[PDB]
């Protein structure tokens, strides 16, 4: 036999478009703590 | 949004570095000591 | 009771039939050998553990 997995695949959607939204808008701060409101190109600008 | 006070805090975590080193007797465990079980344990050579 | 068995089955204690006097059982001796030596370009005498 062969069993699913507990994490569903719209789990594993749903966790994956949150890694992209909070990196859409608040980058930098989306991983390093507390995610914090501010521009994109202000992210970029912190990235480059 | 900008960070203006703060906190600190200690986490822990654990990982394993070495292991329980056993050793095994043949003679104890595949035979206990009988003269037939070293007689034909020949027949499989040095396999312990 | 005559006879009791360990935390795995192999009798290690035994009551004498005779004088009801109960007994452990102890294995004989067993271990390993090891050898030490300082190397054959250094000497000829050995040290065994
Ligand atoms: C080790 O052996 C070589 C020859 O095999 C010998 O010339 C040398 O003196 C030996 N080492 C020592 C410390 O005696």
């Amino acid at each position: 036999t062969v069993l699913p997995p507990l994490l569903t695949d719209d789990m594993i959607a749903a966790y994956t478009a949150a890694l992209v939204s909070g990196t859409a808008t608040a980058g930098w701060t989306f991983g390093a703590g507390a995610a914090l409101q501010i521009p994109f190109a202000m992210q970029m600008a912190y990235r480059f | 949004a900008i960070p203006t006070n703060f906190s600190i805090s200690i986490t822990t975590e654990v990982m394993p570095v070495s292991m329980a080193k056993t050793s095994v007797d043949c003679n104890m465990y595949i035979c206990g000591d009988s003269t037939e079980c070293a007689n034909l344990l020949l027949q499989y050579g040095s396999f312990c | 009771q005559q006879f009791g068995r360990d935390v795995s089955d192999f009798t290690d204690s035994v009551r004498d039939p005779k004088t009801s006097e109960i007994l452990d059982i102890s294995p004989c001796a067993f271990g390993g050998v090891s050898v030490i030596t300082p190397g054959t370009n250094a000497s000829s005498e050995v040290a065994v553990l």
